[PDB]
């Protein structure tokens, strides 16, 4: 799940992934490109896809063999990042694909941590309903809930419930 | 030509938004008042450094811009933080090209590019400095530091941190005032006057080497060097250069506004004319640009790329002009972490000196040519744009109207970009001049874990930035010179995400705590150049013209794709299209 | 016009006998070995403001005297108190009336006064200071601030102090300059490179409300929240404008020294116009003093008198204009806490534009007929001067000094005898009156350092809690909408409105009780002055009046010199502005 260093059609597809290059990442797949290409911080393209939100070259990417549960040097994986950053039907897709709704970072932080930190409230739903732990424990000894009182956001408390 | 007048400061181990928001905002926010301003521009980098460009329009007097924008600054110094005052800031009224360069190399191999770079500063660039007409000079290379390279686990040993370490310099590297015996006013019959002397700054690493961080129990002593490598070494490591391969420094020299070219370049080298004669043995002078005869070369390699990669590629520049060009160059002088643009690791400036005009007979080795066959020998290399040019088309600011942000921004950039690409018959190569976010490191220190440990919050924050980043403590005497000393890990401690975790901080308790136990980090994209524009967030685009097609149509066509972009993104024209 | 170089800080919080002995003191004392200067004045206020006036000889060049006017200034900058530094000390070289007003108002009501205020400070302002031509712009509002209202129950309840709040804000809402990963020097090989992020600047007031105190011995938190509340506001609350009787802020820009007053007119038109295309919904520029068509009226209610009494004050100004002289007059631009005087609670102007020329035929219905009924119709208000005039030949200009370290109550003595004999002369002297303001109840407190000492209690401790609380404090900066902005705390309204109050604030000793203000405190009521004068660098009182009808100034002047032959010993004069 930690990949490795690829080269030249690597590094296009990592760079096309994320810019949404949507044309160019259909070519490099045909012409046999590595799908799970890792830059220096571990990132394959299906991590820059979710974090940049580019909808269609995450479904590329899966179509075509990708790791949906790939890390980073730091423990953390597509789902994470989408989570993170609001991206809901990135989110819905991964999910939908095998996505690990209770993958651990380095630091004990799952994707309900983040998507509950930045008030994602949708997003929180879609992981609980795929089967999120509401009471999974960061480092910190931190769930969801704790998060919700810490940020004053009552809303997300209620979804908890 | 528009006067402009430079605000450069620094900010040791910041990143580009710190630098952005404690320093760059605060300077533009002050700068009112100021007559005949045309514009202004900025940039903030993750170099730990700020450029403001104020330019005037044509006609002001130089000196007073000059002036008044000191004064406004002295006014805004309060505000900046103490690690960027005591940088010291500099304003500057010069070309930005330069005038010549003066190169110095050790025939002798006795001198390594960093005692090379540390003559040239402690001995050489303060003279050429206070040389009328010289506007801005430029080390190609840095002057020596005490360098104090701290180790964690020998810290963690003893139970001390950066800050003990800072602390303990502070107290035993000082220049204490400590008055007079007999001094003023005196009792009646005294005899004798004289100075007291107390502490003196250090001089040496030995001298530094035994400050005495603490007595243990047991009574044993743990000094610096048990803790610590201690060097001179480099301010900073960024810049390093060479003469036709071989180890070098030297001085970019950049003509004040108005000044007389020739009569500037004949004191400066009366000036250095003074200094030869007290040469160690092997240093020499060299003069690889004198302003045809001479042009430059700009390696400028995307955001991310290290000082090795910049390096690879100024190789295959010298190399080129060392081998296809022998019977045309007489000298390269190339400058690795320095380019056109200013300042960073993906970025270099190559100097070519061509023999004598008269040795090269024909149209075809004259500059025109030379320059034309290499930037074509060059626009094959990978991931670089290279090219040779002597010293058009049109230059874009897009620009944040309404708080969007840096990330939305962006967007709206790529959006005018992708649209532009859309009409080649109208424009061609619109493309940013600036850089590309790139992955840092983001940490978040637990505030809850740390009071609930007993650890404070500046000791995490002093410790992180002295060690990852590097701190200036205060100042010694090297060689009769004042320089800075600098703590900062060795670099085996500082290398990889795992090391964060090998750095201990002391609680109130007297236990070590790792930065394990209250931090956590993620991954995350961010800038290392963050431009602003009037004073506004921005993003500077450059283009030109499409073939057969007047630069006012494609301005026009700019000016309409412009008006479709997302709500709060305005532009202006700025430079060659003001 | 003799060319004026203005010197401009600020102290929040402070009286203004601080200011004038920490700030205006220290300046002045620098500021000699100036050429062609002919007199220096100040004013030190209980605003926390001082403005030092330098004029020079007519034909001076300006950007020279700035210059020399700031490098003096430079010798006082670092013994100046921290917190004025911070403020910003600014150097400005102006005419000292406006050239323009730029109203903003917003047609749709989505936005108060304090939004439009920040809108116009954060977005606008900077912009048209940096236009060239432009000498001074005054904002009639205040940019916003992350403000901290502090609660003393609350904070005493947790045994904190607003030393620990300014502090937690400190270490919390920070800017951390962090490093590399695989920075240089590195070790030879390394491929990784990256800038660490960690805490940056924090940009909304949820993020300040999470700000974590303490965690208690139990282990639950105390956030900041839990002892304040929290929101955006003023950097201060002293400066209230409206336009046609709606919320509004705006600019008053005055023009620079010797500049183009049409092509700085037009620069500033320009200017707007790349802003226009960008504001949000309703928020619109109008124009309500361009420079007859348009004039001023002052109001200026005695020293004491709050924003309340000066609001009515206006707005039967205001009404006035709006009903009266409705057919005459478009727009009135009224301004609360500021006005001809500079700043203060007693204080406001009204700018007046009038209807196109040939909308307002005959004699009586132009501007010099207008004002002369304004301000027949405003003499009969009382408690005030308030007059209409359309912007100095029979007037005088007289200064009182005291030459002898006689100080403030003294000199006001020997001002008063000199007024009651000036009025006892109405063949020669009308309406001799000062310029300034008379002294006000203020509240004196002594901390008895005994009994702090005693206690443990630090007088750091006492003073910042004292000076937090109920004058507000500028801790740092935070990032609003992008933009670098303030944070202040202060005591929340209802916690710093009587002198009760002192004692429900609660200071933290060496040994962790909590000790109350009034434990080591005492206080009794004073008088003293909200307005400082000095005159050439000594304490004094400006006089104004004017010739008798028919008689000279040369004959009035000659007169107030005789009268002030016979005031008490080290009571001297001068003339300046019209008399020099």
């Amino acid at each position: 799940h930690h990949h490795h260093h690829g080269s030249d059609l690597g590094k296009k597809l990592l760079e096309a992934a994320r810019a949404g290059r949507d044309d160019e990442v259909r070519i490099l797949m045909a012409n046999g490109a590595d799908v799970n290409a890792a830059d220096v911080v571990g990132w394959t393209p299906l991590h820059l896809a979710a974090y940049w939100g580019h909808l269609e070259i995450v479904e590329v990417l899966l179509k075509n063999g990708a790791d949906v549960n790939a890390y980073d040097t730091l423990g953390s994986t597509p789902l994470h990042l989408a989570a993170h950053f609001g991206h809901l039907e990135i989110v819905e897709v991964l999910l939908k694909n095998g996505a690990d709704v209770n993958a651990k970072d380095d630091n004990g932080i799952t994707p309900l941590h983040l998507a509950a930190n930045r008030g994602h409230l949708e997003i929180v739903e879609v992981l609980l309903k795929y089967g999120a732990d509401v009471n999974a424990q960061d480092k910190f000894g931190k769930t969801a809930f704790d998060i919700s009182i810490n940020n004053g956001n009552e809303d997300l408390a209620e979804i908890l419930q | 030509a528009p006067p402009a007048v430079t605000i450069s400061a620094s900010y040791p181990g910041a990143d580009a938004k710190t630098v952005q928001d404690t320093v760059t905002q605060v300077i533009e926010q002050n700068m009112n008042g100021i007559d005949n301003l045309m514009y202004m521009s900025s940039n903030s980098d993750s170099t730990g450094t700020v450029q403001i460009t104020l330019t005037f329009e044509s006609g002001t007097d130089a000196d007073i811009a000059q002036v008044q924008v000191q004064n406004k600054l002295q006014l805004a110094m309060p505000l900046l933080p103490q690690e960027v005052q005591q940088q010291g800031v500099s304003v500057e009224k010069s070309s930005s090209s330069f005038l010549m360069v003066v190169g110095v190399i050790n025939t002798d191999g006795t001198m390594t590019q960093e005692d090379i770079s540390d003559y040239v500063a402690a001995n050489m660039k303060d003279a050429i400095s206070r040389t009328s007409g010289v506007g801005d000079v430029q080390l190609f290379g840095s002057q020596y530091a005490m360098r104090i390279w701290m180790n964690p686990n020998e810290l963690n040993k003893f139970q001390l941190t950066p800050v003990d370490v800072i602390t303990a310099i502070k107290a035993q590297n000082a220049q204490v005032a400590a008055g007079q015996l007999g001094g003023t006013p005196p009792v009646k019959g005294q005899q004798l006057n004289a100075s007291i002397i107390a502490q003196t700054r250090l001089t040496s690493t030995e001298e530094f080497g035994k400050i005495l961080l603490k007595v243990n129990q047991d009574g044993s002593r743990v000094l610096l060097r048990d803790v610590a490598k201690i060097e001179l070494g480099g301010e900073n490591y960024d810049i390093i250069a060479e003469f036709n391969g071989q180890p070098a420094s030297g001085l970019g020299i950049k003509l004040a506004t108005g000044a007389n070219a020739l009569d500037t370049a004949a004191a400066i080298r009366a000036e250095l004319a003074k200094m030869e004669p007290f040469f160690p043995s092997g240093l020499k002078i060299v003069y690889p640009y004198d302003t045809q005869g001479v042009f430059m070369t700009m390696v400028q390699l995307p955001a991310g790329a290290t000082q090795e990669r910049t390096q690879k590629v100024l190789n295959e520049v010298t190399h080129y002009y060392l081998t296809k060009e022998k019977n045309n160059v007489e000298s390269v002088f190339a400058v690795n972490g320095f380019g056109f643009a200013g300042r960073g690791q993906n970025t270099g400036i190559a100097f070519v000196s061509l023999k004598d005009w008269a040795d090269r007979p024909g149209e075809e080795n004259k500059v025109e040519a030379i320059t034309m066959r290499a930037t074509r020998a060059f626009s094959q290399i990978k991931d670089a744009m290279v090219f040779a040019f002597n010293l058009t088309g049109f230059d874009f600011e897009l620009i944040d109207q309404a708080g969007l942000g840096h990330e939305k921004l962006t967007q709206a950039r790529n959006q005018l970009l992708a649209e532009a690409a859309k009409h080649p018959d109208m424009l061609t190569s619109v493309r940013p001049n600036g850089l590309e976010d790139t992955p840092q490191f983001k940490i978040d220190i637990d505030q809850e874990k740390a009071q609930a440990l007993g650890v404070s919050i500046n000791d995490i924050n002093t410790t992180l930035g002295a060690a990852w980043g590097g701190s200036y403590v205060n100042d010694f005497i090297d060689r009769g010179r004042v320089k800075k000393v600098y703590v900062m890990s060795e670099a085996k401690y500082r290398m990889l995400p795992d090391d964060i975790g090998d750095w201990y901080v002391r609680a109130a308790d007297g236990q070590m705590v790792p930065f394990s136990a209250f931090s956590s980090s993620r991954w995350e994209y961010g800038s290392p150049r963050l431009e602003r524009y009037n004073g506004l967030p921005s993003m500077e685009i450059l283009g030109q013209a499409a073939p057969g097609k007047s630069t006012g149509e494609a301005m026009e066509l700019m000016e309409q794709l412009a008006s479709k972009l997302p709500t709060g993104v305005g532009y202006d024209w700025t430079g060659m299209s003001y």
